[PDB]
DNA sequence: AGCGGCGGAGCCAGCAGGGAGCTG
DNA sequence: CAGCTCCCTGCTGGCTCCGAGTGGGTTCTGCCGCT
């Protein structure tokens, strides 16, 4: 779907919390460049927690609506919970 | 095992004296696995006959001798479950045995 | 006991508490009761669990879409919002209306 | 003195598990007006529902052989000046469930004889003397047909009452639930203590359609007779009810998200699913 | 009008109910947050609890949407957190009970 | 027993009247509520052999849109009605301009009856009823919620609103009273108004199959 | 292990079945080869009502008890209510009784009755004379062992049996109680 | 020696029996 | 109008289900014989 027709919550959900936390974490974990300068932290579930506080993951969310359409959520632009 | 029928695992009262209340299983064999009480005795068998000789020979009659005219009043007899006769007098042959 | 005794002693009522000791009757008579409540536990066990099976099989697909709405693994809708409401069951309280009577 | 309701984990499986015969099905009749207020005209409600049988009003049944129906073989004056078959019958009913269920020798004799048709003539003594005879013949298998007749209705007549229905009780509710709830002129709710009657059988069709019975609160704790009579979405409702009162029983507490979405999912389809 | 639908839902009236946020709760949270001290006239005026409950209304939406289908939707799903919202915190109610600033 | 039959009999065309003031077809409030003694007076006290006899006892009511469509009751005296005793009510159907109606029976309708009705159905959408069924009206009671027919328009506006296809819906079957007692066929979604002890009021939508 | 005492009569009712009482006795001889030989005696649980039936070990249906005592070898019906109703003065015990007695008015004499078994039995013999010792041999060994096999023990076993049939009606009438299946004197 | 033969509870299918209904 | 056809209802027999795990132990995996 476009911009402009976008229904679904912009709160990221618990779910996607948790799971772009894992996926971004591993891609620290194979030495994938941070995009948040560190202060000599070495475990990369606090290298992503740091970089989703920052807002700075570079991880989109392709949220699939339940009739078969999708929307993509960037990270930076939706609503983090904790 | 594993039935719902709770009336068979259920503390009987004939129970008393002869099977222990307290001691059980608790797991799928609640009261269908029983120990057996301190002086609770279980019976071995023996034969009949002497009862039987010693029966017929005091006031009562085998069923092939009486109609059953006599036999509504008068007490029935059984010896290992099988109907032996008849007597008359149930006091006075309960306590000679 | 003789026959036909309908007395409290008689029919398992225990006058006496865990301090003085159960007299023998009362005590076969406790024994017997506890005995109802330990088949319970585990009787019940063998239909609450078989319980909670079949009634996880009927629902283990029925998940709130990103449509907000509640549907089954075949897109059936059962819900138009959570619990008719949308919310979360885990955030909210008990609460008194005041303009209510 | 009904409680055996059976609760908890047999209830659990009789919602779940949607049985067509439940192990106790039973209504929660309520009354209009002036018959919920007062003991008599719930009472006169009460004998209208209650299934009645012939075999319980009668104290013993016999048959004669009279030969001249002039003869009068036992000794009745009514008969006398009351007065074709030799082969008789006889019951000998009782006082007590005569008056505690307000019958008529008329109301039976009219009952036999639109049952029966004018195959048989009943000869009822009045309601006068300390005995309580109706005498039966045959208009014109020559006495086992009687016997068989005999035995046909004592079992199943229906002098009053209605079918299915064995036993109703009757008392004053003390949960405000369950006792009828009004809005004075100032706003209150003032709950009210009206009789209302509880049965063991169920037909929710034949008992809301009688004249003094509430057709708008009367649920009957059976899913399966909820959905022939009411509907689907009744259906989702009393199943409900009938799911958080085993919960509500013990007084925990389940939100209400897990029973609408259960009774959602049960009933999503149209038809009663089932959870097996 | 909001009193009766609630009689209307809630036949054999009991306040008890299920709502996500004590609204009470946040109240007197504020009251000792903020200092009230409710033993004078407080500055907040009445038409500003009634323009910010308007607009909280508008912003706790559970269906999105402009179609009436939509709108009626989210009325209906947020009925009776909004009725307790109106009712506690009423003009009235904050001038002489929370005292709120 | 005519005081008793009597009374079956006003709450019979009383529930119908109800019935037809709820599916849409003009009711005056006068017929829709009155009481006993006015149907005594109006029809005669006489169930058994006397002047309120069915079949001229009958009521037609027409819809609000237009009175073009019109609705026929019928209440047979035979207690099993049977082919011969409703091609006549069809016969009545072909000589109107009608396009449907409602039998209330005494007793259950005979198979053949039945599969006759589903036979002309397209022809005539004409149902049946049961004398015990129509002593009280159901949708009256408790437990059965508020039920509104939802229009072609508007079905489609709610399926292109939600992005879902037909069969998505939940769904209700024909044959259950609440769906018959409105009159609906398959294809027709029902807006279902209940309300909620969790958020106020809550909006379900049934089809029917 | 547990088990039901043998030799003994137990009158049951089970809720959910075509008869409401039954009474059985599983027998067994002095520790034979033969297992325990489980006779019921039953009551139909409802014209005329309250028949009285008896299936029979090696029998595929229930056979009527008055049949059952006529192929014992009792012609008359005065005799078989001897041996089941012990005091005629009794009408209670009668009007239960005749609804069983009528059923079997069209047999007289024990040949036509050991035919009837014999048809009813799991090997049905193909002539009369081979269902007649076929029935013979089951009322002689296989129903009531424990009473007696032996050349003439009919006497004892018809005793035998109408004591069954008066202990059912017994706790039919209510006179007396049902067993209990719990009761430890029951168990072995 | 090596293998060759010698209990209980609760939903569907299926038959049996009995009315409407058409046809000569 | 009496006899034949058909559809429904009622009743009986049949099939599948019967908590989650965990630690041990035990015996048993054919024998006779006959070429």
């Amino acid at each position: 779907q476009a911009n402009q027709k976008r229904i679904t919550t912009p709160y990221m959900t618990k779910y996607e919390r948790a799971r772009v936390l894992g996926t971004r974490a591993l891609q620290i974990a194979m030495c994938a460049p941070v995009m948040v300068e560190l202060e000599g932290e070495t475990d990369p579930l606090l290298i992503a927690m740091k970089e989703l506080k920052a807002r700075k993951i570079p991880i989109i969310i392709r949220r699939y609506l339940p009739d078969g359409s999708y929307e993509d959520w960037g990270v930076d632009e939706l609503i983090i919970s904790d | 095992r594993d039935g719902k029928l709770a009336k068979p695992r259920q503390l009987h009262n004939t129970l008393w004296g002869m099977v222990c209340p307290a001691e059980t299983p608790e797991g799928h064999a609640v009261g269908l696995v029983k120990n057996l009480a301190l002086m609770a005795y279980i019976s071995v068998g023996s034969q009949p006959s002497p009862i039987l000789e010693f029966l017929e020979e005091w006031s009562m009659e085998n069923l092939e001798e009486i109609s059953p005219a006599a036999i509504a009043d008068a007490t029935k007899i059984f010896v290992n479950g099988c109907w032996v006769g008849i007597h008359k007098d149930p006091e006075q042959l309960m306590n000679t045995l | 006991f003789i026959k036909d005794d309908y007395g409290p002693e008689s029919r398992g009522f225990v006058e006496n508490s865990y301090l003085a000791g159960l007299t023998p009757t009362e005590f076969f008579f406790h024994a017997m009761g506890g005995r109802e409540g330990l088949i319970d536990t585990a009787v019940k066990t063998a239909e609450t669990g078989y319980i909670q099976r079949r009634l996880i099989k009927s629902m283990e697909s029925v998940m709130v879409k990103y449509d907000a709405t509640v549907r089954n693994s075949i897109n059936q809708v059962v819900q138009l919002r959570y619990g008719e409401d949308g919310l979360a069951g885990e955030s909210v309280e008990f609460q008194n209306l005041a303009t209510l009577k | 003195s009904a409680k055996n309701v059976t609760l908890g984990v047999p209830r659990l499986k009789e919602l779940i598990n949607i049985s067509k015969k439940p192990k106790t099905p039973s209504l929660t009749v309520f009354l209009l007006g002036q018959s919920a207020r007062d003991a008599e005209r719930a009472k006169d409600i009460l004998c209208r529902l209650e299934h009645t049988t012939l075999r319980k009003v009668t104290a013993n049944t016999a048959i004669y052989y009279d030969p001249n129906p002039q003869s009068t073989v036992v000794a009745e004056d009514q008969e006398w000046v009351n007065v074709i078959s030799p082969w008789l019958l006889r019951v000998e009913l009782d006082r007590k469930h005569m008056t505690d269920r307000k019958l008529t020798m008329e109301q039976i004799a009219e009952k036999i004889n639109a049952g029966f048709g004018d195959d048989l003539n009943c000869i009822f003594n009045d309601d006068n003397a300390e005995k309580l005879v109706l005498r039966i013949r045959i208009m014109n298998d020559d006495d086992v047909f009687l016997r068989c007749i005999e035995s046909n209705m004592l079992t199943d007549m229906t002098l009053q009452g209605i079918e299915q229905i064995s036993k109703v009780y009757m008392h004053l509710p003390q949960t405000d639930n369950k006792k009828k709830i009004i809005i004075t002129e100032d706003g209150e709710f003032k709950a009210l203590q009206e009789w209302i009657l509880e049965t063991d059988g169920v037909s929710l069709m034949r008992v809301l359609s009688e004249k003094d019975v509430d057709p708008v609160r009367t649920t009957s704790n059976d899913i399966v007779e909820i959905f022939t009579v009411l509907g689907i979405e009744a259906v989702r409702k009393a199943l409900e009810r009938e799911l958080y009162h085993v919960i509500s029983f013990d007084g925990s507490y389940v939100n209400y998200r897990h029973l609408a979405l259960l009774c959602d999912t049960m009933t999503c389809r149209g038809h009663l699913m089932a959870i097996t | 009008e909001d009193r009766e639908v609630l009689r209307v839902i809630f036949p054999t009236g009991d306040s008890k109910v299920v709502l996500p946020c004590n609204l009470l709760r946040m109240i007197w949270n504020a009251q000792k947050i903020f200092h009230i001290n409710p033993r004078l006239p407080s500055d907040l005026h009445p038409i500003k609890v009634v323009e910010g409950v308007k607009e909280l209304s508008k912003k706790l939406v559970i269906v999105n949407g402009d179609d009436p289908l939509s709108r009626q939707a989210q009325e209906n799903a947020t009925l009776l957190f909004n009725i307790h919202l109106r009712s506690t915190l009423c003009s009235r109610r904050m001038a002489e009970e929370f005292r709120l600033s | 027993d005519d005081e008793e039959e009597t009374y079956r009999l006003w709450k019979i065309r009383k529930t119908i009247m109800q019935l037809c003031h709820d599916r849409g077809y003009l009711v005056t409030q006068d017929e829709l509520d009155q009481t006993l003694e006015e149907f005594k007076a109006q029809f005669g006290d006489k169930p058994s052999e006397g002047r309120p006899r069915r079949t001229d006892l009958t009521v037609l009511v027409a819809h609000n849109d237009d009175p073009t469509d019109q609705m026929f009751v019928f209440f047979p005296e035979e207690p099993k009605v049977g082919i011969k005793t409703i091609k006549v009510y069809c016969q009545r159907m072909q000589e109107e301009n009608i396009t449907r109606a409602l039998i209330v029976v005494q007793q259950g309708m005979t198979p053949s009856a039945k599969q006759s009705l589903v036979d002309m159905a397209p022809k005539y959408i004409l149902e049946q009823f049961l004398q015990q069924e129509l002593l009280i009206n159901i949708t009256e009671h408790e437990l059965v919620p508020e039920h509104v027919v939802m229009t072609k328009e508007e079905v489609t506006e709610l399926l292109a609103r939600y992005k879902l296809r037909e069969n998505q819906l939940p769904r209700i079957q024909a044959g259950d009273p609440v769906a018959r007692y409105f009159g609906i066929k398959r294809g027709q979604v029902v807006k279902i108004i209940r309300p909620s002890e969790t958020a106020g009021r809550y909006i379900t939508y049934r089809l029917v199959q | 292990q547990e088990k039901m005492a043998t030799n003994t009569v137990y009158v049951f009712a089970k809720k959910d079945s075509k008869y409401a009482y039954t009474g059985e006795c599983r027998s067994c001889l002095e520790n034979s080869s033969r297992p325990t030989s489980t006779i019921w005696v039953s009551m139909l649980a409802r014209a005329i009502g309250q028949r009285i039936v008896a299936t029979l070990p090696y029998i595929k249906q229930e056979v009527p008890i008055i049949i059952v005592f006529r192929a014992l070898g009792f012609v008359s019906d005065r005799d078989i209510l001897e041996h089941i109703i012990y005091d005629f003065e009794d009408p209670e015990m009668m009007e239960m009784v005749k609804p069983s007695l009528d059923e079997a008015f069209v047999i007289q004499e024990q040949n036509v009755a050991l035919n009837f078994i014999g048809s009813r039995g799991a090997k049905p013999g193909v002539t009369k004379e081979k269902r007649i010792k076929y029935a013979k041999e089951v009322l002689q060994k296989e129903m009531l062992p424990h009473v007696g096999v032996s050349d003439f023990c009919e006497t004892k076993k018809a005793y035998f049996l109408g004591y069954m049939v008066h202990r059912l009606l017994l706790a039919a009438l209510g006179r007396r109680e049902l067993d209990d299946r719990d009761h430890y004197g029951n168990k072995r």
